[PDB]
RNA sequence: CCCGCAGAAGAAGCACCGGCUAACUCCGUGCCAGCAGCCGCGGUAAUACGGAGGGUGCAAGCGUUAAUCGGAAUUACUGGGCGUAAAGCGCACGCAGGCGGUUUGUUAAGUCAGAUGUGAAAUCCCCGGGCUCAACCUGGGAACUGCAUCUGAUACUGGCAA
RNA sequence: GUAAACGAUGUCGACUUGGAGGUUGUGCGCGUGGCUUCCGGAGCUAACGCGUUAAGUCGACCGCCUGGGGAGUACGGCCGCAAGGUUAAAACUCAAAUGAAUUGACGGGGGCCCGCAGUCGUCAGCUCGUGUUGUGAAAUGUUGGGUUAAGUCCCGCAACGAGCGCAACAUGACGUCAA
């Protein structure tokens, strides 16, 4: 572009609303299949946030305690093999329990020190 | 805020004597200086360019017991100061007072010397104090009945005592006369690797 | 001569039976005093490829007119998609360059330099760009010579 | 149309050197002669001469050292589409001082070194090395 | 060091003593040497070989990972 | 802040260890359970999942998430492109606009030089000083790249005249 | 009012080795203009290629691009009798999409040959060293003119040699099918 042209004319987590976490209520809790090449029953949940956005959130770790009308804290973080799953649930915050019988990376799964 | 762990492993991981032991007996008799620590110790893979730069930085740190936050602040100071950054960095570490208590021979180790923690006749209990040219460093009178300081000086009397300082007997004092040049220190530290690592 | 291995890459050609894997090795050699060459070797095994690269590097060395282990002036080098910039630096700066440029500059005997690789950072072309940059760098004497002046006049 | 005679002069030199021409000729002007004088005095060209009166032609004798052309690079800086002026303190160094910048000052066309010693800024005509 | 049986035994016993198979094979190397099996304790078993000079043919290490076969050909002149 | 008392006594965790990236083994599981920043890992010998042993990095913190700049020359003024990768209007005429061959004179708008005024203090930076050190506090300087005015220069650009 | 409206190459000007044509003027076989086609040098280019009709070296001004999709779509405006054109987004979704070139394989592509037309197959192949070419994957050698049952042999050739096969004295090359 020429100088004269430039003179004339110069040169993933939206539901958080630039907050580190948002609280929400589980409107559905289910499993879903990952895309190829993966195979599992991945534990997700639809969540209506305190700002009115409804989003799918991932429930990480081995075994969870969430129903419909469970109150959870979500954070950012997509799940690569579930298209349109852009958030993770924080384990050991609010209703969502710590992962049972974890001993490594305990602080990532809300598990108090044995 | 202190490494209070097994000390020989550091020299083993670095694969060189870091002068971290008292010297009641030989380093070879104490540990395997050839071998890196742990179950996979006799193994020695290729180390990356990053890995080399890291191990040089961790060498210069682990001698003095300076943790990363404080070491980073020395780098920043060395880069700020006029002239050669790598030389400025070593000069700053050599300028520390807690080297001096050990180096003059009052502690058997720097860890001991640090447990024991006067400059220009004023008490200073700070390991990180930068001692200046023409400053007299010295010991108190109240703790000259400790057997530690007696033993430590006999350990110190077998080493090559430093060649820009003046340790004395009895009243137990010495002048930081000048800052050391790079010629004074070991041609073994490749301090350009530390400069490069923090430039990254 | 100091010798440095910059990159090893597994390459492949297809045949009736399947794939034939082989290795390539990019190396630089230098005297640490303004002499540097690169070599590129290919073989079915990694150590053979490196040996071929090092032999090539030793015979294809060029001379660089250094100044105190830094450059004479800012230089640009280009090869294929790789465009490199290198600038003289003060003592104690070190080699502020990426790995491919760093290996070249180190064996050449450049201790102090500020560099940046633009465009493709493909090692094979970055090394050629770097050596291209160094070999066309002018000293004050040759500038004085070509212009028909004294060095103090330059 | 022809809108930068100085860029044209620089290009004639650049292309002449690349083609191993002994000399290059062009339509003369007072500013071209002033620049040619600087190139001669700094030893980039061997000689120049103006011939004519109504339509004067400037001839520049190019110089080669060891086969290679002596003008290794020559680039227009200030140009009709974007004029470039520098104060005395901000005068450019070409090739860390080994090249020249030609500067039009209120005391005539001269090198950056001569401008800096005279305490003058001006228009940066071109870089030569 | 030359006798084909001793060199075959030298390879197999070295593979039992955790010598890298290419080191044993290249040291053995008219000669050809093939070694085939779970080499380096690979899950995929592979064959490898090295020749030097002429081997005109027309003219077992009991490791932890399982059986690794070794074969040696030496052409030490005609007749 | 100092002196005295008692006794190692009252005081170490967090993340990570497939590559990128510093750090590897065994056991459990068997495309499941699960991991994942990106590529990917898991279908019976998994350094990638979970535990353990060992190790690496940080340390009264350590991780995670959010957010900004960087790397990104990936909006390119410095500093990029457009035959085929994204990119030349289907072609032309043409107002505004941008640009303008060559000589002399003049002007002094641009430009350049100097001076003066201003550009709060703090902050940043430099040399010092003070708290045992540090953070922090602080003396003087430098800087504030700017703006305005006045006095000059006249090569180049512009205006005017020929 | 749109086309692969294409040279997929904006307009104007200057400069920078050659060769062979076409077409159309003009001066004395030899010049000198205009337009145009093919090859190629430096240089340029990711490569393919471009190469004085530049994609080279520069200057002036304009138009346009900013991952693949969603989409040249929606909404709004303007234009149109209509068909529609023109201006022109977003949410959302993926970690690619793409260009050129390389080795194979494949073609209801071409040429030239062969066979009663464990395995492929006793098919005549398969490779390496060094050198050279290419930024590189790679290439060359091994292709080509002949000839042979045969990479058999001869002759040429940026290749020079060598190995395993062929042959010679049943013999199954490197490999393929997780057979
Ligand atoms: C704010 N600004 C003026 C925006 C703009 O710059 C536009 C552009 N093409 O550049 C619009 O189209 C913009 O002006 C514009 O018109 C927009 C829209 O029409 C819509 C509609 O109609 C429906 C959903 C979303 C949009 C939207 C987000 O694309 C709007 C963006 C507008
Ligand atoms: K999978
Ligand atoms: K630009
Ligand atoms: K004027
Ligand atoms: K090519
Ligand atoms: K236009
Ligand atoms: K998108
Ligand atoms: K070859
Ligand atoms: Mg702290
Ligand atoms: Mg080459
Ligand atoms: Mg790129
Ligand atoms: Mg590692
Ligand atoms: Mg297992
Ligand atoms: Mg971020
Ligand atoms: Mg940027
Ligand atoms: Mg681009
Ligand atoms: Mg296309
Ligand atoms: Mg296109
Ligand atoms: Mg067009
Ligand atoms: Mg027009
Ligand atoms: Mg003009
Ligand atoms: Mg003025
Ligand atoms: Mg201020
Ligand atoms: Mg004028
Ligand atoms: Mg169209
Ligand atoms: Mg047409
Ligand atoms: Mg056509
Ligand atoms: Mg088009
Ligand atoms: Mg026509
Ligand atoms: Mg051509
Ligand atoms: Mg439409
Ligand atoms: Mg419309
Ligand atoms: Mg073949
Ligand atoms: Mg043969
Ligand atoms: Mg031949
Ligand atoms: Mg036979």
């Amino acid at each position: 572009a020429t100088v004269n042209q430039l003179v004339r004319k110069p040169r993933n987590v939206p539901a958080l609303e630039a907050c580190p976490q948002k609280r929400g209520v589980c409107t559905r809790v289910y499993t879903t299949t990952p895309k190829k090449p993966n195979s599992a029953l991945r534990k997700v949940c639809r969540v209506r946030l305190t700002n009115g956005f409804e989003v799918t959130s991932y429930i990480g770790g081995e075994g969870h305690n969430l129903q419909e009308h469970s109150v959870i804290l979500i954070r950012g973080g997509r799940v690569k093999d579930l298209p349109g799953v852009r958030y993770h649930t924080v384990r050991g915050a609010l209703d969502c329990s710590g992962v049972k019988d974890r001993k490594q990376a305990r602080s990532k799964y809300g598990v108090k020190r044995p | 805020a202190r490494y209070l762990g097994p000390k020989l492993k550091l020299s083993r991981r670095e694969g060189t004597d870091l002068f971290l032991k008292s010297g009641v007996r030989a380093i070879d008799t104490k540990c395997k200086i050839e071998q890196a620590p742990g179950q996979h110790g006799a193994r020695k893979p290729r180390l990356s360019d990053y890995g080399v730069q890291l191990r040089e930085k961790q060498k210069v740190r682990r001698i003095y017991g300076v943790l990363e936050r404080q070491f980073r602040n020395y780098y920043k100071e060395a880069a700020r100061l006029k002239g050669n950054t790598g030389e400025n960095l070593l000069a700053l570490l050599e300028g520390r007072l807690d080297n001096v208590v050990y180096r003059m021979g009052f502690g058997a180790t720097r860890a001991e010397a640090r447990q024991l923690v006067m400059v220009n006749g004023r008490v200073v209990n700070i390991a990180s104090y930068q001692v200046s040219p023409n400053d007299v460093v010295s010991i108190r009178e109240k703790a000259k009945k400790q057997s530690r300081v007696k033993a430590a000086l006999e350990l110190a009397e077998q080493r090559e005592k430093p060649t820009w300082l003046e340790v004395d007997a009895g009243k137990m004092e010495g002048t930081f006369k000048r800052k050391p040049e790079r010629s004074d220190l070991s041609a073994d530290i490749n301090e350009h690797l530390i400069v490069e690592l923090y430039s990254k | 001569l100091q010798e440095k291995l910059i990159a090893v890459n597994r390459v492949s050609k297809t045949v009736k039976g399947g794939r034939i894997f082989s290795f390539t090795a990019l190396t630089v050699v230098g005297d640490g005093n303004g002499r540097v060459g690169f070599g590129y070797g290919k073989a079915r095994e990694v150590p053979a490829a490196i040996q071929k690269a090092m032999e090539k590097a030793r015979r294809n060395m060029i001379n660089v007119a250094l100044n105190n282990g830094t450059l004479q002036h800012p230089v640009k080098g280009v090869h294929t998609g790789s465009r490199v910039f290198m600038q003289p630096a003060s003592e104690g700066t070190g080699i502020i360059a990426g790995g491919a440029m760093r290996a070249v500059l180190e064996v050449a005997g450049v201790h102090n330099v500020l560099a940046k690789a633009y465009g493709s950072t493909n090692p094979i072309n970055v090394v050629r760009a770097t050596i291209d940059g160094l070999e066309n760098m002018n000293s004050p004497e040759m500038v004085a010579a070509k212009r028909g002046k004294s060095v103090e006049e330059i | 149309s022809m809108q930068d005679p100085i860029a044209d002069m620089l290009t004639r030199i650049r292309n002449g050197q690349a083609a191993n021409k002994a000399a290059v000729t062009m339509p003369s002007s007072k500013l071209k002669v002033a620049i040619a004088n600087v190139l001669k005095e700094e030893g980039f060209i061997e000689d120049f001469k103006v011939e004519g009166d109504t339509k004067p032609e400037l001839e520049l004798t190019l110089k080669y050292f060891q086969g290679k052309a002596v003008v290794e690079s020559i680039q227009r800086v200030s140009r009709p589409g974007l004029r470039i002026y520098k104060r005395k303190d901000e005068l450019p160094k070409v090739m860390a001082g080994l090249g020249i910048a030609v500067v039009s000052t209120s005391k005539g066309v001269m090198t950056d070194r001569a401008a800096r010693q005279a305490g003058l800024g001006g228009e940066i005509i071109c870089y030569v090395a | 060091e030359l006798d084909a049986k001793l060199v075959a035994d030298s390879i197999t016993s070295q593979l039992e003593r955790r010598v890298m198979f290419r080191r044993a094979m290249k040291r053995a190397v008219g000669i050809k040497v093939e070694v085939s099996g779970r080499l380096g304790g690979a899950e995929i078993a592979r064959t490898e070989w090295y020749r030097e000079g002429r081997v005109p043919l027309h003219t077992e290490a009991h490791t932890t990972y399982g059986v690794i076969g070794v074969k040696v050909w030496i052409f030490k002149g005609e007749i």
